[PDB]
């Protein structure tokens, strides 16, 4: 009917249904939303600076962030002690190592956030990384990933938090086939929790078991000897494809210094107990003998170049791309996200982000007047296809139908997932249960563990319960996993569990108000007490944590992680 | 007296790029200053330093005379020139410029002030005696003191009113000795138009020609008048065309014209460059003043072409240096002579089809006219715009002026003819078809326009060539071709291609039919309006592999069977297809075919909308009945369970409801009838 | 001319401050100016900005796609103006 084109025009042209126009008006809702996302931001923007040069804070203004004062001056004079030595404190060696005008990631950071609770009732352990930085890095046209060990031995070199990061590395760069760098730095052992961080498994054993079991699929790795490595750490340098030994402070030891006393104790110097020994020993132990951390990380830098990953990533990545904006602005993305501590649940919306993140802002929508709960669809995310699920609502079983098949078309096609959590939502109705719900619940949930297509989540908001499992979970291999301020993780129910529980405990029929005061108002502090930024990422329960406004950057970087893969 | 070498200008567009050209020949430092953005512009990259000033709005931009000044004296700057607009007339600038010591170009601000004023000027000129025609004399206090003046103060009679502009009071009533009709006519002119009773009573002129001589002075006391100027051509009291050589002004005229002026300017005191403008009925055959302006013109290069000085050419703008500089004049009135004539012409980016309604674009292709000296006449173009240049509708429609200097009228108005067919510029309808009718047809090469000259051929001008269906085959070929592979590589078996392009010209689509036969891509045929032919066509390299907004630009050639040939570099695009070659430009544009292709349902929608679930519990809706609903808002909230889960129906119409906040309604009940909006 | 020093800074100091533009100049009339001369302008902290940029982006995409978590980019330039870095 006088309608007659080629498909263009209604295509490639700046109006195609494709895209989204969801404008904001910024009314007092929106102020509301916007302003309380600036303040679930600006301290997680925060902390993050604290902990870098971690307890020295000059400013001394941190009030923003809720640390307890901590004595800056002891952390100053360890500082100090420590770079009088000749040894760089700090991350440097990092961005030293990697190209310049070239991006890095910081996998796990707070990591082991106020843990420990030690004998003073107000002080916990001062563990203001995990005791090591991990992040991916792009060194000499070679995508790496790169562990440095921190020089925090106040506490004991390594807690249940630091291998398990250590561990978490390992298993991204075998995944993802990108060679390590490790930076070591070590004060031995811990012998107070050594019960919990030797023995059992996924343990410091584990470490060298990765370290050959990598060397196996022939994805060379490489550690650089800071300082003293001993109680098992001496292994790393011995399994290494290259290994770096600083001239003066560089030492490896099975054995320690105080350990030839009492056994046959002719003590002598430290340097013939193990440590750099550049006189042209018997040993053929340690690959470079550097002067200088200058040399050291030249040699590491130059050994990284002679691998020929460089071809296959130029060929696999193109670095020469052109940027393709959104067209909305991405600072609008904290307006939409609702409040917090509102009684009932807020209303909420997904299309807005969608069409702030993706490229173009387009989307290519499945089925939605169909079990307009779930949303799936294709996408764009720079210069690479994309799959998304975004969760809105209460489950139904068509959902976990139409979950299933875009899942399928996924593995189909080769299609990248992503996956942004939401409620659990599984209706209780008696009609439903009798309608098969469990059925279909488990056509999703076995579509979405089968898949061999690489798989990142990260959390919008609201991730209690058993709902997960639906959508995807750190027990169904998410190869990267990043959070927002404004999460919850925890039992079946957030809020109704309080309800429920409060009836089948132990409670007289009278004393009603006293009793929800002890039940309804503890269950509330128990299930809100965990939030996104203690219980997750400090125990590397979904390590990455980001901000919402930065997402598409963080899941692009992702992204040519897992292009590397076999 | 005080040196110079940093210079400073206000304003922005072909002025600035004026300015800073003889500078360069001064050997003088220059300046810029520029918008918010308004940073690729030309002048900036002609300056040696530029400031940005703030919001686009003329508010914010270019009118804080007082930072501007704080600026240019962190700056040391040595001499300021406002230009035209802005605070060109503004005595409080002038005075602020003198107390921070820096040497203003132009007037002193009495005279601004006293200018200023209509009324105080005019009394001004009446103390000096020169010839003035006022606006009024008293009042209607008796009606035979309307006889007694009558043949008294103003022979002629303008009775008119004493404001409104019906003027049925006049009559044209040239005739004296009238005492019958007069006073009825005034009297039936204050019938259901009262106002004020008084009447004001001057001469009544039948035709009217706009003259404006030009001055220039020292400030130790030693000036001299430039040749006259016409400007009877004006359109809605814009400058259309104008002739530094008054067309038919006797020499002695002329001369006369300058001790007029002359005395008027010392009366005032003045120093610079400024003009005289006056009016002239030639029945009457005597010049009266109507106006001056304290501050240079536009006109100023016109004039020049009309004028020398010791056989060497004339720079207007270096001579308000070196007045500024204290140096006295070298000069007589004498050593000024004229030779040939010239005229000028003003393009506008706007639309004359339309309410001459500026249009803001991007600037695709600009041809540039041939700007040497050839024949028996010179011809410049100056144009403060290049290409990939784009126009901001807060400035004025300006592109470019355009004067033909000749040793003969006839060789001036000739030349113009041929740069104004010449120029060209893609991407903006522009007026420049326009002045070239208001050229050949009008009989106007004679020299004789009045005021009012373009109020009656607004039949015969506003008229422009036909597209023949021809045209139509180039312009829609060139769109496939300058966007794809259409034609190229095609194939079908036993059969011939076809491919269709749909035209809007002017409110009926076009369509026209493209087809192959044989194995020839380059044979080609074509059927528009029920005109068939054949034509081939050979094109030119491609570029503009991105196809952006400016898209691409190539060139084309057909050779059609009849036997011609032409050559069109087609800029085309998604919205309209430019063809510009032979038999000039045109842009065809494109039927328009988009219409939310998908969001189109017309469905009634007459129940069961919205429905909820068995808890029901609605409240707080905040969507008002009977009001449109295209996009999806939150029609109604339901709580289930603290489950606001909000519909969110995209259903386009209005939406009418039927419950109300904080009524328990069952499963799936009628909340709302999202129905069309009938 | 960029690439090696030119005396052009010491001829136009030779130009301007000396009042040799009356026309008396003797043989000797270098020799007791030289303190005038041998002048050249003072570089402002705001040349080293310009200067320093271009050294970065005028060998890598330093500042081009970069990206840092909750945190801001950083990048120095050490220049050793006459003896004193
Ligand atoms: O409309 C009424 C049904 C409410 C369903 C609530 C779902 S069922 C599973 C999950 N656990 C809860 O406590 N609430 C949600």
């Amino acid at each position: 009917y006088a309608h007659h084109p080629i498909d263009y025009e209604r295509s490639t042209s700046k109006s195609p249904n494709i895209l989204r126009l969801p404008a904001n008006t910024s009314d007092p809702t929106y102020q509301e939303n916007m302003a309380r996302m600036e303040g679930l931001v600006e301290q997680l923007r925060a902390r993050v600076r604290y902990v870098q040069a971690g307890g020295v804070v000059p400013e001394e203004e941190a009030a923003k962030a809720g640390v307890s004062i901590s004595s800056i001056e002891a952390d100053d004079r360890v500082r100090k002690l420590h770079l009088s030595r000749g040894k760089m404190l700090a991350r440097d060696r990092i961005e030293r190592l990697i190209d310049p005008g070239t991006r890095f990631l910081e996998l796990s950071q707070l990591a082991g956030w106020d843990l420990y609770w030690d004998d003073k009732k107000k002080e916990y352990e001062r563990c203001y990384s995990g005791g090591i930085v991990t992040g991916i890095g792009l060194v000499n046209g070679v995508r790496c990933m790169l562990v440095a060990n921190d020089a925090t031995v106040k506490g004991g070199t390594y807690y249940p938090i630091t291998v398990k990061k250590h561990l978490r590395a390992q298993k991204i760069a075998e995944q993802n086939h990108l060679p390590c760098i490790y930076l070591v730095d070590s004060g031995g052992a811990n012998l107070s929790r050594q019960d919990d961080v030797f023995p059992d498994e996924q343990h410091f054993g584990r470490i060298f078991y990765n370290e050959a079991q990598m060397s196996i699929k022939s994805i060379s790795q490489i550690a650089v000897v800071m300082g003293s490595c001993t109680a098992g750490g001496a292994y790393v340098p011995a399994m290494a494809d290259e290994n770096i030994i600083v001239a003066r402070n560089g030492t490896i030891f099975l054995g320690g210094p105080p350990l030839v006393l009492a056994a046959t104790g002719e003590k002598v110097s430290s340097e013939e107990l193990g440590g750099a020994d550049v006189h042209c020993r018997i040993s053929g132990v340690g690959d470079h003998y550097a002067t200088d951390d200058l040399h050291a990380l030249y040699l590491a830098r130059r050994a990284v170049a002679n691998l020929n990953l460089k071809e296959h990533n130029e060929a696999r990545n193109p670095t020469d791309v052109k940027p393709v904006p959104p067209l909305y602005d991405p600072r609008e993305l904290g307006g939409f996200i609702p409040d917090m501590l509102s009684d009932v649940v807020k209303s909420f919306d997904v299309r807005a982000i969608i069409a702030r993140i993706v490229d173009g802002s387009r989307f290519d929508e499945f089925k939605a007047l169909y079990g307009n709960t779930l949303v799936c669809g294709f996408a764009r995310i720079e210069g690479m296809q994309v799959g998304i699920i975004a969760n809105q609502g209460i489950l139904y079983s068509e959902s976990a139908l139409k979950g299933a098949h875009f899942i399928g078309l996924c593995t189909q096609r080769n299609v990248p997932l992503l996956f942004l959590q939401n409620i659990t939502g599984f209706m209780v109705g008696k009609k439903y249960e009798e309608g098969g719900i469990a059925r279909n619940g488990a056509r999703l949930v076995m579509a979405v563990s089968s898949a061999p297509v690489p798989k990142v989540t990260v959390l919008i908001g609201g991730s209690y319960g058993a709902g997960n499992y639906g959508m995807c979970g750190r027990a169904f291999e998410p190869r990267f996993l990043f959070m927002w301020p404004n999460a919850r993780i925890s039992v079946m129910g957030g809020t109704q569990a309080a309800t429920v529980l409060t009836l089948t405990n132990r409670n007289l029929k009278n004393a009603s108000e006293a009793e929800i005061a002890a039940f309804k108002d503890k269950v509330k502090k128990k299930y809100e007490k965990e939030g996104s930024c203690y219980y997750s990422t400090a125990r590397l329960w979904d390590d990455g944590v980001i901000a919402p406004e930065d997402t598409r950057v963080v899941v692009a970087e992702a992204l040519r992680a897992t292009r590397l893969a076999p | 007296e005080r040196k110079v070498e940093k210079l400073l200008v206000a304003n922005r567009g072909e002025i600035a790029c004026r300015v800073f050209r003889t500078c360069r020949e001064m050997h003088i430092r220059t300046v810029a200053l520029f918008c918010e953005a308004e940073r690729n512009a030309k002048h900036v990259a002609e300056a040696d330093e530029a400031v940005c000033i703030g919001p686009p709005p003329a508010v914010n931009s270019y009118l804080r005379g007082e930072h501007i000044i704080s600026v240019a004296k962190q700056l040391n700057v040595d001499a300021i020139h406002p230009g035209y607009g802005f605070l060109s007339e503004n005595a409080s600038f002038a005075d602020a410029i003198t107390r921070s010591g820096i040497e203003f170009i132009g007037p002193p601000a009495s005279a601004i002030s006293l200018m200023g004023s209509k009324s105080e000027s005019k009394r001004i000129m009446e103390a000096a005696g020169v010839p003035v025609v006022p606006g009024y004399y008293g009042e209607n206090q008796n009606v035979s003191f309307l006889a007694e003046e009558a043949k008294k103060v103003g022979f002629p009679i303008l009775i008119k009113a004493v404001s409104g502009g019906g003027g049925k009071g006049m009559k044209i009533v040239e005739r004296p000795e009238d005492f019958t009709f007069m006073l009825e006519s005034a009297k039936r002119e204050a019938t259901n138009f009262f106002k004020d009773d008084r009447v004001i009573l001057e001469r009544y002129v039948k035709r009217s020609r706009h003259i404006e001589c030009q001055i220039f002075f020292d400030k130790h006391g030693r000036g001299v008048f430039f040749f006259e100027r016409d400007c009877s051509v004006q359109r809605r009291y814009q400058k259309v065309l104008e002739e530094a050589p008054a067309p038919h002004l006797s020499m002695e005229t002329r001369q006369r014209i300058g001790e007029v002026a002359l005395q008027a300017a010392k009366a005032v005191g003045y120093v610079g460059a400024g003009t005289v403008e006056f009016i002239f009925d030639t029945s009457t055959g005597e010049f009266y003043f109507m106006e001056m302006n304290t501050r240079l013109q536009v006109e100023h290069p016109v004039t020049e072409e009309v004028c020398r000085i010791k056989g060497a050419p004339l720079d207007l703008v270096k001579l308000q240096i070196k007045t500024a500089m204290g140096k006295p004049l070298t000069f007589s009135q004498e050593d000024v002579t004229l030779v040939g004539s010239c005229i000028e012409a003003r393009v506008y980016a706007e639309s004359p089809e339309r309410g001459f309604l500026p249009e803001s674009g991007p600037l695709t292709f600009i041809r540039e006219p041939f700007q040497g000296v050839r024949g028996p006449a010179r011809t410049r173009l100056d144009t403060g715009f290049r290409e990939g240049d784009n126009v901001l509708i807060h400035y004025d429609p300006m592109l470019a002026k355009v004067i033909s200097w000749g040793r003969s009228r006839e060789e001036a108005l000739r030349g113009l003819r041929q740069a104004l067919g010449e120029y060209k510029v893609a991407g903006i309808n522009t007026n420049i078809e326009f002045l070239k009718r208001c050229c050949e047809t009008p009989e106007f090469a004679r020299g004789g326009v009045t005021t009012n000259f373009i109020s009656e051929h607004e039949s015969q001008l506003l008229k422009s060539p036909v597209v023949t269906p021809e045209v139509a085959a180039m312009a829609a070929t060139a769109w496939l071709l300058n966007r794809c592979d259409n034609w190229r590589g095609a194939f079908r078996l036993n059969s011939d291609t076809n491919a269709t392009v749909h035209f809007y010209i002017d409110d009926h689509p076009v369509e026209v039919r493209l087809h192959t036969e044989g194995a020839n891509y380059h044979k080609i045929f074509f059927s528009v309006w029920d005109h068939d032919g054949s034509f081939e066509v050979c094109s030119g390299p491609v570029t503009s592999k991105h196809r952006d907004q400016k898209s691409i630009v190539n060139d084309f050639t057909f050779l059609f069977e009849n036997g011609m040939h032409h050559t069109v570099l087609a800029v085309a695009t998604e919205g309209d297809v430019t063809v510009i070659g032979s038999f000039g430009l045109h842009q065809l544009r494109l039927l328009p075919l988009t219409d939310g292709f998908g969001d189109s349902s017309t469905a009634g929608g007459t129940s069961t909308k919205i429905v909820s679930p068995m808890p029901g519990k609605v409240s707080k809706l905040l969507v008002k009945s009977g009001d449109l609903v295209e996009k999806g808002q939150v029609l109604v909230i339901v709580e289930a369970m603290k489950m606001e889960h909000p519909v969110r129906a995209l259903q386009d119409g209005r939406v009418s409801f039927l419950v109300k906040e904080g009524e328990v309604v069952g499963g799936d009940h009628v909340l709302a009838t999202v129905a069309e909006e009938e």
